[PDB]
């Protein structure tokens, strides 16, 4: 159930 | 944690999430011992048994967090690892002795008002506090209960107990490198870690100072909130030495 | 750090949170 985190932490 | 509360805003301004890239998912509790340094279990990045051995690209550390699951925009801040250094003697096959990490990041981390470092302890202020009866403060997004999740960071006031008890506690063979903490069945206060609080901290407030140390982290137990059954944390000032040579030479 | 362990929060400003005297009342 997490929120999706910004993009350009998982790049 | 079980029977804890919710924290208050910035009360553990240490508190790291350690968090799964994919899936997105919560691994384990760390903690902020610099803007560059993140300590934790060793058993949330290298566990055989279940098949578990994480690499640095595999993760993600979030720090500032309050929410669980939200992204907390402006307040969190998420950072990638450069390096994991697992204690030598970590012992995975037996007991979980010497249950210590150590993840550099691959940036430093801006301090905040949500973001701030906890202090180690020297070997006056574990022998100071380190002692039966002593409560120290354990925080962390792991599972409400046994056998659910929490909106938010939570936390839980225990006890450090009797060296004898906790050994008469279990059959799992316990090393000087562990202490067990949490309440006896006739104190009737409750409380405890569960799954999802390993590697959190484990902090004590110095009465000599007024600042806050890490005295353990959250290791292992046997079941969440059992009566008779205690939480066993990584002594953390046993393994300084450890944690400076890492430190230092890296 | 020269700092750790004091909270932006708490400690910076002279603010205690809502359980940290149990701790201390434990330091007997
Ligand atoms: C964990 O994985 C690394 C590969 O990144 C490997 O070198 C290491 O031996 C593994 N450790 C164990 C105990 O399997
Ligand atoms: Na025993
Ligand atoms: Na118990």
């Amino acid at each position: 159930d997490f929120e999706e985190i910004p993009e350009e932490y998982l790049q | 944690i079980v029977e804890g509360s919710d924290a208050e805003i910035g009360m553990s301004p240490w508190q790291v999430m350690l968090f799964r890239k994919s899936p997105q998912e919560l691994l384990c509790g760390a903690s902020l011992i610099s803007d560059r340094w993140v300590l934790t279990a060793a058993h949330c990045l290298l566990y055989p048994p279940w098949d578990k051995n994480f690499t640095e690209n595999d993760l993600l550390v979030r720090i500032g967090k309050h929410s669980r699951t939200r992204y907390e925009r402006n307040i969190e801040k998420i950072s990638m690892l450069e390096k994991i250094y697992i204690h030598p003697r970590y012992n995975w096959r037996e007991n979980l002795d010497r249950d210590i990490a150590l993840m550099k990041l691959k940036k430093p981390v801006a301090f905040s008002d949500y973001i701030h470092p906890v202090c180690l302890p020297d070997r006056e202020t574990a022998a100071s506090l380190l002692q039966a009866g002593y409560k120290g403060r354990v925080t962390g997004w792991g599972n409400l209960k046994e056998t659910g999740q929490p909106s938010v960071l939570q936390v839980v006031n225990l006890p450090i107990v009797e060296r004898p008890v906790c050994k008469d506690s279990t059959r799992i063979r316990i090393t000087d490198n562990m202490f067990c903490a949490g309440y006896k069945p006739d104190e009737g206060k409750r409380g405890d870690a569960c799954e999802g609080d390993s590697g959190g901290p484990f902090v004590m407030k110095s009465p000599f100072n007024n600042r806050w140390y890490q005295m353990g982290i959250v290791s292992w137990g046997e079941g969440c909130d059992r009566d008779g059954k205690y939480g066993f944390y990584t002594h953390v000032f046993r393994l300084k030495k450890w944690i400076q040579k890492v430190i230092d030479q890296f | 750090e020269a700092d750790c362990g004091l909270r932006p929060l708490f400690e910076k400003k002279s603010l205690e949170d809502k359980t940290e005297r149990e701790l201390l009342e434990s330091y007997i």
